[PDB]
């Protein structure tokens, strides 16, 4: 099944590198985009399948 | 940007293009007027009380 079909290699750029503080780095995760800075806050209290929080 | 909580609406709304700049006058500058004016009125020479004591 050439060019057609469901599974295969996804090797392209995804928004997965080593994220940092201090800049406002890129942001493109769980398809929402924006610009911003970073900050390591603990957040223990999230759900299993919680991965985002909104205002 | 000096490391704070974000818990306001003030931080997305000043990088937007909507902020509120000071008045040319601080409070603490109309503060100090009502202050002059108000001490003004009782102690001598009298002025916002029409040049009589306030008793």
């Amino acid at each position: 099944g050439i060019n057609s079909g469901t599974t295969c290699s996804n090797d392209l750029l995804q928004p997965n590198t080593e994220v940092f503080t201090d800049v406002c780095v890129d942001y493109d995760l769980y398809g929402i985009t924006g610009q911003g800075i970073f900050k390591e806050v603990s957040a223990v209290y999230y759900n299993s399948w919680q991965n985002l929080l909104y205002d | 940007t000096g490391g704070s909580e974000i818990r306001d609406l003030l931080c997305v709304q000043s990088f937007n293009g909507i902020k509120v700049l000071p008045p040319i006058l601080s409070e603490s500058q109309i503060s100090g007027y009502t202050t002059a004016a108000t001490v003004a009125a009782m102690f001598p020479p009298w002025s916002a009380a029409a040049g009589i004591p306030f008793s």
